[PDB]
């Protein structure tokens, strides 16, 4: 595939795409 | 973290899988 | 605020807006 | 769970807030 | 909840979330 | 342009694109 | 109204334009 | 307006309710 | 309508809106 | 990665993420 | 086609990748 | 191309139709 900048809502939309049913955590503080 | 890896820098879809449960 | 009907990626968008810098966890069934 | 509830029925921002870190 | 920057389409998506059935106006000229 | 089938937040996205800096009003029934 | 029409049937960008300020 | 309050500066979900009908 | 900056995912969302069933190409290399 | 259920503009978002700078073509039936 | 398959059934990122330029 | 016309510069919905099939 590719590497791009994914920020904010776009980052979590990408996590949703990638992880789907597995679920995911978005933890920007880290 | 994810913001540094994927927003500030650049990440692949494979790296994004790092944050899946 | 109003009640929400949110499916798929729209749920993730909502969580993103609601949680901000705290981040969130997305955990679907199965 | 919340994912299913928001989609099959309705849910509030207050319920969503429970899923923040 | 939180405070973040909400711009452009993201701003109107947030208005939709917050206002829903009430409806809303987006009037950037002000 | 083509005809549109737009529900939920997708309608707001479309209004945003169509109206630009003029902004718009979102007024659902009930 | 437009909100319902676009979702239950179809609508055009020209109809949407009527809702601009 | 909303752009200055929420994009240029920073606003809460409560402030966004200012622009509801 | 209007003229705005449309970038990234927002650009392809706009192409989807405009083109719909015709389909479209997004070819940023050009 | 997980399998995807993608309709409308969500398909275009997915193509955008998957293809990056290569871009893509969106070609629905009819 | 892919547009219909992803929506009426399911599709993979690998299938989507076929539509890149 | 499209990025230069619509992201870097500014384009109308009519110009975006240039990239339809
Ligand atoms: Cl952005
Ligand atoms: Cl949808
Ligand atoms: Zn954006
Ligand atoms: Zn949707």
């Amino acid at each position: 595939f590719v590497n791009q900048h994914l920020c904010g809502s776009h980052l979590v939309e990408a996590l949703y795409l990638v992880c789907g049913e597995r679920g995911f955590f978005y933890t920007p503080k880290t | 973290g994810i913001v540094e890896q994927c927003c500030t820098s650049i990440c692949s879809l494979y790296q994004l899988e790092n944050y899946c449960n």
